[PDB]
Formats: structure tokens, sequence, C-alpha cells
């Protein structure tokens, strides 16, 4: 009965470290992507700049 | 009083020697318990050892 509730807590700690490393991924991925997509609009917009 | 000290010199020796050796004995003791316990669970650990290079438990992707 004790048992029981130990490893409940348990496996709900790994479930935790589970998703949180599946979450911090995909919220990475999503950052680098918008970056990526920045510098590029940045790139096109050095090439339309006018002056000296 | 000084018969009274050389017999208690005799006696405090003797208790000096019998309580290091006592506690020595005690030490050993609980080390031998010890190793009972590690003898028991290195029956435990699978066949050929434990893979030490990689984690035991994999809880993520790795994309």
């Amino acid at each position: 009965n004790a048992f029981s509730s130990f490893d409940a807590c348990r496996t709900g700690l790994l479930k935790q470290q589970s998703a949180a490393v599946e979450n911090s991924l995909v919220r990475q991925n999503m950052a680098d992507v918008r970056a990526k997509a920045l510098f590029e609009r940045r790139a096109v917009l050095l090439d339309l700049v006018e002056g000296k | 009083q000084g018969i009274k000290t050389v017999y208690a010199s005799c006696r405090y020796r003797k208790l000096n020697e019998r309580e290091i050796i006592s506690d020595r004995y005690t030490w050993l003791h609980e080390r031998m318990l010890e190793d009972e316990v590690e003898r028991v669970l290195l029956e435990q650990v699978p066949a050929g050892g434990f893979d030490k290079t990689r984690p035991g438990l994999l809880l993520g992707p790795s994309t």
C-alpha cells in the first residue's frame, strides 16, 4: 500500500523529466527558426538599403 | 590515597586497552555487515556488468 504511492510519485517525476525535455526542444527549435527567418529578412533589407 | 591511586592507574591502563579494542571490534562488525550487503547486491548486477557508456534510463528524445 505504501510502495504503490512511492512508485506513483516516482513515475510522475520521470514523466515530468521527459515532458520537460520534449517541450524545451520544441521551444528551442521554434526560436531558432524564427531567428533564421529574421536573419534572411535582414539580408534582403540590406540588399535594398540605400545611402552611403 | 597513594595506594588507591596506584591501583587506579593500573585499572585505568587495562581499561583503556579494553576500550580501544572494543571500539575497533565494533567498527569491524559494522564493516563486515556492509561487506555482506555488498556481496548480496553484486548478485543483482546483470551478466556482463553495467553499460557505463549510456544512461540507464533514457527519459526524452534527442532530435
